[PDB]
């Protein structure tokens, strides 16, 4: 509208600035209201496609991961490399930048020490292992899936990882309801 | 001046005026009820245009007529109380005059023989009840309204998604109240097509070619000619200088001798100029231009006779050969330009297969129903039955008039069925809407969604209903002979009384009424829902109508919905809305004449207001209508702007005219954000209604007309003097001048103590006057439920204080002190009932005798010998209420215990115990039983002791009437006879009733006399016949059920106190369950001892944006520190003159209000009556959005010696520092909802078992277990655990044999099961196996 | 994608529970399945141990008995 | 002639 | 099923096999009486419009109920989706339901149990000790010492609830998180305390919400609840690292 | 299968147009099967009679009486013993379906509501296996002859 309401909840707002702010009071129930039965058609999905799925073994052995580079947003960094490989297995053990300086070795569980001593190093990527691509017959194996549980150990065998990832998707959803000039491409770095 | 007013005056701020006062709250239900059952010697809606819909009944051909001469309503045999007690509905009979003629069946039509069927009775009508709620079942139940579209034309758009290309697809509609629809519509192809109800589609023409109309006629109608000549030059065509819009021509431009424009040059208005004063008439064209046209008519081969071309054929340059030299000469072609004038009627006619009227018929009937072979008779039959045919079409009174205002036509009378004259107009003004000059009408609009209240529901369920009777009476008069019946062997009552009876008892709409306060019941009876027969569907509809139109201003409320599926399709009306003749709603608006402000008030409807210019309810007037600023703000085109001074039309009423009865009543509603005020709307309706309430310490000032306009208040209803009080009844000895002018007397008001409401709370009343109190017309005599004095009390005002203590008050959660629960100000009451039927079993009858087997004395002891309990016997969970034994035989007991017989001698059961013991937690005292007995069987001693107890006050009270109201006889005519004969010492010696001889002289005095001497024999002769037909009533048996031989009912007055659990809350939306019941001296005192007696969270004020509760906080403090400065002032006794000093400086006290109570009241015994109301606290008042400003609050506090800014230092309660940076304290007024914890915790370990499938339920005094849903599951395979999800659905729920194990196992301390397979897959194999297929398992 | 992806599966009870059923017993009573119960939401409607938690230790055993000792 | 009709009863008639 | 009162209250499959009986059972006359091929072949013709409304009632004219109007609900329609199985994926015994409230004094692994509920959902385990230690001489009268509430079962009751952890669960149960065991202290009321921290992982705020409580009753189902789901176990979420037992 | 009766009996030499004795075999069958697969608790076919006399003779007492019929003016109006109309009444009521959705139209329906009774408390089935006890117990404790005939007795 082109006018905005002009007056804070201090002091009053006459009717006609009270009938304009009842409007998105309305929107905004009749949306929670039905953000519940469609996320709530979601995870009924996503909970029973991955049902089947339970970590069945100890160690694959499979040699082929991923690569996991930070994110790069324009000029910023939606989420630093550290805390997207935190808790997993290394694929192909990654030296310093110079050859040959090998400081986290052939596949180990990157906990709260390994990424560090991969932070004072200067690397730019690390290649995981990732459940994607695990060799297992019906399931995944340990090492494959990673470290996470409420736990902080690795996962356990047995444990029912199908099941647990379709609710942490579905979870969230609830509040999932939904500078403009861009002439210089300005960077403060250099 | 009112004399309630005296008694307790509320001090009102707020500044506007009020021109308008507000309106009987129930005008929605109690006058279009009136409407229904009215004599109505005319043709509006009512009974009386019903039978007028149906009757005369015309035979089948055999001409024997049947007609309708007037019904009439006999009364209730029933009176109200009496139809809550018995248990049957509040009904009236019904009763028609239906003459029967029979015409001679050869001679003449003339009058040859008939019966005047004496009052054919068909049906009983239920009534209304005073307040305007029904009584269907010794229920109140109560009708909300509807709110659906109304009948018309409804040309709508649906862009943007349809073909994912754009191509906005309009459409048209045409929805009747009664019979089919149509539905005109577009494709992707600008070919128009046409529809029924939802069918198959088809080409728009194909119903033009069924109403008898050829391919010339349909191209006559939609386009415009272009007429061609040919005088053997090079064919000029002819030309109107206006026909050149927006053309791009490409020939050489001639006309009237100019050249005008370029060969390939579009056209200009200037070229256009160059035409008219030219008289540009005819030009001339090329012959190869005429190839982009299409015939205007039939041209055929005038030399010859066979048919050169048809209409709809463009032309081919052959043809203009074979034109050339066929002998014609008139040419025409078709106005048709692609930018405004499309061809949509063109190409409709060539996709069109059929091409006469009977072949589309039979193109209509091959796909209206399918299957079936067409005819001839059958198909001209079908379509003028579908439409044109005045019985199964009816647009509507109001559907014509929606009809002939789209189409910009004249009036709004009109035949109620289609004509060929209205399909025709609503596809060219569906065809403007494609070509741009027209537009579309969205629905959400409220002026297109009338409003049906209940006595326009009730007659469509009644018509047809007639016409169930119309179906037999024919074929009884045209099958059955026509010799010696009479016109009440054709007439049947109990399909017309079921077509209605089944509505009122099961409905969308016909509920149950929520009835816990004076404000749940009168706010349900103005609900606007919009679901219902013929409406809309919760899971259907989405945002659409779930929304706030900009026409809801003034006619909907827009805060006041529920939360749930629904929220946005029950929309509570507004306060001063109304309703249209036709049902549109309105609201008033003060007509602002050309400088002034007039107070001549009008109704706008929702299509009008849209047009003039209207200002706001705060804008200021200098005393005599004249808008002090020169511009204003206004709202015109639903939109807001600011207009000149001299440029606005209307001005609206008052400030609280946009909001509803509920959310008028929130003070500082004007501070609240519209979602938590939201919930305060919804929390009010819930209140539970305590033990005696007192009063709003910061109201709103419209209380007075919601404990009025409902009916729990007892107002007097003839101005006059007290004569006698009683907790029960009221004795109103009527004043002079409103005294009727011949036997008159007096008033009487009967109460009605404890007594069960439909939540089972109390609705008890009480007086609130004392003798000698001049009554007047529309004051009040008795409390009810939550009012008080006549204001409406929801609940009680606690002094309240916000900050964090110890944890105990974490989340929204509340404490309470101590001194909240002695007090007992929040103990309410509540009224349960029990019933114990004794049924006629095949194997023998049942009992109530007082002997049961193997029961000890310790549980016989309240009931009496006779079986029933006695009344006042306090009980508790698990005593015995009725003693009842059922017969049982077929013992066959086991080999073991059939040991343990023979061993002591225990005598077999002959007969079962199966009476009727009280629900587990509960306790209470048995106030009232009541003995129901089939008329057969005998009453046993305690159904008589009963019976006569209330046979003696049947006649008390029924006669001990006159014994009373004869005290006011003889007063009127004692105070009237003393002249025409000296008879006041004599009067007595001469006998009152001895006064029929003598009399006085000619006058009212003598005319008197007689007065009270014919219904004087009467009231010894009608009057005493008034006592056997209530003394009938009583004696008599009863209508019960079939096989039930008697039943009996119980009731509990159980008093259940506040506790945690429990579910407080304010006005602003503010829940919280109270978390701890403190002790008196764990609470903050203040400076002089004084605990505080709640303490809320202040945690929550940021994030909800509710700051009305922290101003209600303080000027709820401000108005109890006069109520501390007067009560010391009136305690020492210091004088009726310092009080008036004070008392006046507490009334003025404001910026420019309109209040100016005192200095008129009387000298000392009406100040020192006020000043001892409010002892406890003054009344403040803010109505909705004139509220009292903050300067206005602080000035308050500061002639109160409260500290301005309103906080003041408290000290802890248990150690005793005080806690730095102070605190608030004031005065909230706290409901409490009637989520009763008692109410909400059950809990199971073994019980009832389901019947189909062995699970748990709850049915036999345990409720079912959980519900361990789908979701639940997942949350036990989410950890490894697979102990806990085996045991949690085989042996916990449903397994057979499996389970009967696991309880041995657990009473023996052995803590282990053995599973077994559910008996909920057992029926999924035997489920499976019934269709073909064959599930088993393998084995291994 | 994932509704189209769980009737496609294996068994013919961990579609038939949440999918369309009257399209998943029609196709699997024509070729005559065989659903072996290795799963969750196939084994939770049997009520016996699901393979995965506490449940899946004793069905290390089950699976080490047949087609031995 | 068979216009998609299901129901017997239009098929008995006919 | 008989109702009380007179009326039973039938299945809605005994309204569609006497449809079914009825006209293949006539059906079997004309074959005998020899009608011509114009009813017969309208027989057979109707006979299988009642077949197939058996298996699955809908997909033909809909033959609604008699004597009322709404659709009878045939075989194939009782195993399609309610949104949940016709068989298990079920209700419980021993729950409970209660309006939750505070209580911050209590320790991070404990909730109330008020002395109304708990008597009643540790039932037939207070049985085992009134015959265990000798204080009724058989399992009926140990049934009317509960219900008398003598001031002896008070007693009983507490050693039963040593150390047998319950399970409170919310409504919309999102995530794993909102199932967690919890060990009881027996208080007196009627809402189920809980401790302030842990009314963040249900997302329970306190004005109104009720919780289930089951319980785990064999003797491997209480160490499932006392080694997986204990509430000091899930101090993270396991949807990320983060804590969620932060102080709220 | 009437009218297939009918014309198997037909007889023109009487006169009468087939209609107006076809009219009769047809509509004998349809208010012969009406009575017999109409109910589902079957009511024999001389009651149906007597059912439909009570309401084309408590819906003649309805017109003249006015008001309503009661239990006893049947008794009069027809020939009945004054019981008979008790018993004729808790007849012809039909079954309630199992499916009817209760108040609200929650996702709730009568069937979910009807308890079952065969079944018996897993208490009164934990005494009767308690009681072995005491009889297997106490009954032990006598002699030997004395207590055989005490058990086979
Ligand atoms: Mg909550
Ligand atoms: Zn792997």
């Amino acid at each position: 509208i082109e006018t905005p309401i002009t007056a804070n909840f201090r002091e009053g707002l006459n009717v006609l600035q009270y009938f304009i702010s009842t409007h998105g009071a309305r929107k905004g129930l009749a949306d929670t209201a039905l953000k519940t039965a469609n996320s709530g058609y979601l995870t009924r999905r996503l909970v029973d496609v991955a049902q089947d799925l339970v970590v069945t073994e100890d160690d694959c052995g499979t040699h082929e991961g991923i690569m996991m580079t930070p994110v790069i947003e324009g000029g910023d960094v939606k989420e630093p490399l550290r805390d997207r490989v935190l808790g997993r297995v290394t694929a192909e053990d990654v030296l310093k930048p110079g050859t040959a300086d090998i400081l986290v070795p052939r596949n180990t569980l990157l906990h709260e020490q390994w990424c560090d001593l991969l932070e004072e190093n200067s690397v730019d990527a690390v290649k995981v292992r990732s459940v994607v691509s695990c060799d297992t017959d019906f399931g995944v194996c340990a090492h494959c899936y990673g470290r996470d549980l409420a736990r902080g150990h690795i996962i356990n065998k047995g444990e029912a990882i199908g099941v647990i990832a379709a609710q942490s998707i579905g979870e969230p959803g609830t509040q999932l309801t939904m500078a403009a000039a861009e002439s210089s491409i300005q960077v403060k770095n250099k | 001046y009112s004399y309630t007013e005296k008694k307790r005056i509320r001090k009102d701020f707020g500044k506007r005026p009020q021109v308008l006062d507000v309106p009987y709250l129930l005008s929605i239900q109690l006058d279009s009820f009136q409407k229904f059952i009215e004599q109505d010697p005319e043709g509006q809606y009512g009974l009386e245009a019903a039978f007028r819909s149906v009757f005369p009944i015309q035979s089948y051909s055999g001409n024997s007529e049947l007609q309708y001469v007037s019904y009439r309503l006999g009364e209730p045999v029933f009176d109200v109380q009496e139809c809550q007690i018995r248990g049957v509905t509040y009904s009236a009979p019904l009763r028609v005059k239906l003459r029967l003629v029979i015409y001679e069946r050869e001679a003449p039509e003339g009058t040859v023989k008939d019966i005047k069927e004496q009052e054919v009775y068909m049906g009983e009508i239920p009534l209304m009840t005073d307040n305007g709620t029904f009584v269907i079942n010794g229920t109140e139940r109560v009708i909300v309204s509807q709110l659906h579209r109304s009948p018309g034309v409804f040309f709508d758009s649906d862009k943007g998604k349809t073909h994912s290309s754009g191509k906005v697809l309009y459409n048209a509609r045409i929805i009747p109240y009664r019979g089919s629809w149509l539905d005109f519509e577009f494709d992707p192809k600008d070919n128009l097509f046409v529809r029924i109800d939802r069918r198959r589609k088809l080409p728009a023409t194909i119903i033009l070619r069924a109403l008898n109309y050829t391919t010339e006629q349909i191209l006559d109608l939609f386009f415009e000619k272009v007429i061609f000549e040919i005088r053997d030059n090079k064919l000029q065509m002819e030309l109107v200088p206006e026909r050149l819009r927006g053309e791009t021509a490409s020939f050489d431009i001639e006309a009237n001798g100019k050249v005008y424009v370029e060969k390939g040059r579009r056209i200009t208005a200037r070229h256009i100029r160059q035409l008219e004063k030219d008289d540009v008439k005819l030009i001339e064209v090329p012959v190869e231009y005429i190839a982009g046209k299409v015939v205007a008519k039939d041209y055929i081969d005038e030399s010859t006779g066979e048919l050169i071309c048809a209409a709809n054929m463009e032309l081919s340059l052959d043809l203009l050969a074979k034109l050339s030299q066929s002998g014609h000469k008139r040419i025409e072609t078709l106005f048709t330009n692609d930018l405004d004038h499309g061809p949509y009627i063109s190409e409709t006619l060539r996709v069109d297969p059929t091409n006469d009227r009977l072949s589309a018929l039979v193109e209509i009937y091959r796909m209206m129903r399918p299957g079936e072979p067409p005819t001839r008779e059958a198909a001209e039959s079908l379509f003028e039955n579908l439409f044109f045919s005045e019985d199964r079409y009816d647009l509507s009174a109001v559907g014509r008039m929606k009809f002939n205002r789209s189409l910009l036509r004249e009036e709004i009378e009109g035949s109620g069925i289609l004509s060929k004259d209205d399909i025709i107009d609503v596809m060219k003004k569906l065809i403007d809407i494609r070509n741009g000059k027209g537009e579309v009408d969205d629905i959400d609009h409220l002026g297109n969604r009338r409003i049906r209240s209940v006595g326009e529901m009730a007659e469509n369920q009644f018509r047809v209903g007639l016409v169930r009777v119309e179906r037999a009476v024919k074929e009884r008069l045209s099958l059955g002979d026509l010799d010696t019946l009479m016109p009440q062997d054709m007439i049947n009552a109990k399909p017309i009384s079921a077509a209605v009876k089944e509505f009122f008892g099961s409905s969308q709409l016909s509920q149950f009424m929520v009835q816990n306060n004076p404000l749940s019941e009168i706010t349900h009876k103005r609900r606007i829902s919009a679901l219902g027969p013929g409406g809309l569907t919760r899971e259907r509809a989405g945002f659409e109508v779930r929304d706030v139109h900009p026409t809801h201003y003034g006619r909907v409320c827009p805060i006041e919905t529920p939360e749930g599926p629904n929220i946005g399709l029950i929309n509570s009306l507004s306060v001063y809305a109304q309703t249209n003749e036709y049902g549109f709603l309105e609201t008033p608006y003060r007509k602002v004449t050309d400088g002034v402000v007039t107070d001549e008030i009008h109704y706008l409807s929702a299509i009008e207001e849209g047009n003039y210019v209207i200002a706001q309810a705060n804008s200021n007037l200098d005393e005599e209508g004249h808008f002090v600023e020169d511009l204003v703000t206004c709202r015109s085109k639903g939109e807001s702007s600011l207009f000149s001074r001299d440029q606005v039309d209307y001005m609206d009423v008052s400030t609280q005219q946009v909001v509803s009865v509920g959310a008028s009543l929130i003070p500082f509603l004007e501070h609240d954000d519209a979602n938590r005020a939201l919930m305060g709307a919804n929390m009010q309706r819930q209140a539970v209604p305590t033990l005696r309430a007192d009063k709003p310490l910061v109201g709103t000032g419209m209380e007075r007309a919601v404990a009025v306009d409902s009916g729990v208040t007892a107002v007097a209803k003839r101005g006059g003097v007290v004569q006698y009080v009683d907790a029960s009844r009221i004795v109103i000895k009527v004043n002079e001048d409103e005294m009727y002018p011949g036997e008159a007397g007096i008033d009487i008001y009967n109460l009605t103590k404890y007594t069960r409401s439909n939540q089972n709370t109390c609705i008890n009343q009480m007086p609130c006057v004392s003798l000698g109190e001049p009554v007047e017309r529309g004051d009040v005599l008795a409390d009810g439920p939550s009012t008080d004095l006549g204001e409406l009390a929801l609940g009680q005002n606690m002094r309240v204080a916000f900050m964090p203590w110890n944890g105990y008050n974490f989340e929204d959660s509340i404490l309470v002190s101590e001194r909240v629960v002695q007090e007992d100000r929040f103990t309410t009451i509540h009224i349960q009932e029990l019933a114990c039927v004794s049924r006629d079993t095949k194997l023998g009858p049942e009992e109530i005798t007082a002997d049961i087997p193997n029961v000890g004395e310790a549980a016989l002891s309240k009931l009496d010998e006779s079986g029933i309990v006695y009344i006042g016997a306090e009980v508790t969970g698990g005593d015995i209420l009725v003693g009842k034994v059922t017969p049982k035989g077929e013992t066959q007991l086991t080999p073991e215990e059939k040991l343990l017989r023979a061993i002591f001698g225990e005598k077999a059961s002959d007969v079962k115990d199966s009476s009727l013991r009280v629900p587990n937690g509960v306790s209470g005292t048995v106030i009232d039983v009541q003995v129901f007995t089939r008329d057969g069987v005998e009453k046993d001693k305690r159904a008589l002791e009963i019976e006569e107890m209330q046979l003696k006050q049947a006649k008390k009270d029924l006669s001990e009437e006159l014994q009373i109201l004869e005290a006011g006889l003889f007063s009127r005519i004692r105070a009237v006879l003393v002249a025409g004969g000296v008879e006041a010492e004599k009067l007595d010696k001469l006998p009152r009733d001895r006064w029929l001889e003598l009399g006085l002289t000619d006058e009212e005095k003598q005319n008197q006399l007689e007065q009270l001497a014919e219904q004087y024999d009467e009231l010894k002769h009608e009057f005493e016949k008034k006592l056997e037909a209530k003394r009938r009533k009583i004696t008599q048996g009863d209508d019960l059920a079939p096989g039930v031989l008697k039943i009996v009912k119980v009731y509990l007055a159980v008093k259940r106190r506040i506790q945690p659990g429990d579910k407080m809350a304010g006005r602003h939306g503010n829940k919280g369950v109270i978390s701890k019941i403190n002790p008196i001296e764990d609470m903050p005192y203040d400076e002089n001892g004084t605990p505080v007696d709640i303490v809320l969270n202040p945690l929550g004020v940021p994030s909800r944006m509710n700051i009305g509760q922290i101003l209600e906080t303080h000027l709820g403090m401000a108005a109890k520190g006069i109520g501390d400065k007067i009560n010391a002032m009136l305690k020492q006794q210091q004088e009726v003159a310092k009080l008036r000093e004070f008392i006046q400086r507490a009334y003025d006290l404001g910026a420019d209000v309109r209040q100016k109570v005192d200095l008129s009241t009387f000298s000392d015994e009406e100040v020192m009556r006020l000043a001892e109301n409010l002892r406890k606290g003054m009344p403040i008042a803010t109505p909705v959005f004139d509220g009292a400003k903050e300067a206005e609050i602080k000035e308050l506090l500061k002639l109160g010696d409260l500290p301005t800014s309103g906080q003041i230092r408290l000290y802890d309660g248990r150690t005793g520092e005080q806690f730095e940076r102070p605190v608030t304290v004031g005065y909230m007024y706290m409901l409490k909802l009637n989520h009763l914890v008692d109410d909400k915790m059950h809990a199971r370990s073994t019980g009832s078992y389901s019947l189909v499938t062995q699970q748990p339920l709850g049915g036999k005094a345990q409720f079912g277990g959980q519900r361990f849903g789908e979701m639940e599951v997942w949350a036990l395979e989410a950890y490894g655990a697979a102990y806990t999800l085996q045991e949690m659905l085989t042996v916990k729920s449903d397994d057979v044999n499996g389970r009967t194990k696991m309880y041995k196992n657990i009473v023996d301390g052995n803590h282990q099961m053995e599973p077994g397979m559910p008996e909920s897959f057992n029926v999924l194999l035997k489920e499976i196996r019934s269709l073909g297929i064959n599930i088993e398992l393998e084995d291994e | 994608g994932i509704t189209k992806a769980s009737l496609a599966t294996e068994s013919f009870i961990s579609a038939a529970s949440f999918q369309e059923t009257t399209r998943v017993l029609t196709e699997a009573a024509v070729a005559g399945k065989r659903d072996e119960l290795r799963g969750l939401k196939e084994n939770v409607i049997v009520g016996r141990l699901i393979p995965a938690g506490t449940g899946y230790a004793y069905h290390q055993d089950r699976m080490r008995r047949r087609a031995a000792g | 002639e068979i216009g998609r009709t299901t129901d017997p009863v239009r098929m008995y008639m006919r | 099923v008989p109702l009380d009162g007179g009326r039973f209250a039938t299945s809605d499959l005994n309204d569609l096999y006497r449809r079914v009986i009825n006209r293949n059972n006539r059906l079997k006359r004309l074959l005998d009486l020899a009608a011509p091929d114009i009813i017969v072949r309208n027989e057979k013709r109707m006979l299988q419009e009642a077949v197939d409304a058996l298996l699955d009632n809908g997909r033909r004219g809909r033959a609604i109920t008699g004597s009322n109007k709404r659709p009878l609900k045939s075989l194939a329609d009782m195993i399609k989706g309610k949104q949940g199985r016709f068989r298990q994926n079920k209700r419980v015994d021993y729950s409970g339901r209660s309006v939750i409230t505070v209580g911050p004094y209590l320790r991070l692994h404990q909730c109330g149990l008020p002395k109304k509920m708990a008597l009643e959902l540790f039932k037939p385990f207070i049985y085992g000790k009134l015959e265990l230690r000798g204080l009724a001489t058989t399992i009926k009268a140990a049934k009317k010492m509960v219900e008398r509430e003598e001031a002896v079962v008070w007693d009983i009751l507490d050693e039963v609830i040593r150390e047998h952890p319950v399970l409170l669960n919310r409504a919309p149960t999102l995530h794993r998180l909102g199932i967690q065991a919890f060990e009881p202290v027996l208080i007196e009321g009627k809402a189920i305390q809980l401790h302030p921290l842990v009314c963040a992982a249900y997302n329970a705020d306190f004005d109104g919400d009720q919780m289930a409580v089951h319980v785990p009753l064999t003797l491997e189902a209480q160490l499932e609840a006392r080694a997986l789901m204990m509430s000091t176990n899930n101090i993270l979420s396991p949807a990320n690292g983060e804590p969620i037992i932060v102080p709220s | 299968i009437g009218l297939m009766k009918a014309v198997d009996k037909f007889e023109y030499r009487r006169g009468y147009k087939f209609s107006t004795y076809a009219t009769w075999w047809i509509r004998q069958a349809i208010t012969r099967s009406i009575a017999d697969q109409a109910r589902t608790i079957r009511i024999p076919v001389h009651m149906i009679e007597t059912i439909n006399k009570l309401n084309r003779i408590s819906r003649q007492m309805l017109q003249e009486m006015g008001r309503e019929p009661t239990p006893e003016e049947l008794a009069e109006r027809m020939l009945m013993p004054e019981d008979k109309i008790r018993k004729v009444l808790k007849i012809a009521k039909e079954p309630i379906s199992m499916e009817t959705p209760i108040g609200d139209d929650e996702d709730s329906h009568l069937g979910d509501f009807i308890e079952d009774t065969t079944l018996e408390l897993p208490l009164d089935s934990a005494t009767t296996e308690s009681l072995r006890a005491a009889t297997h117990d106490v009954l032990a404790g006598l002699t030997a002859r004395e207590a055989k005939v005490l058990r086979m007795r």
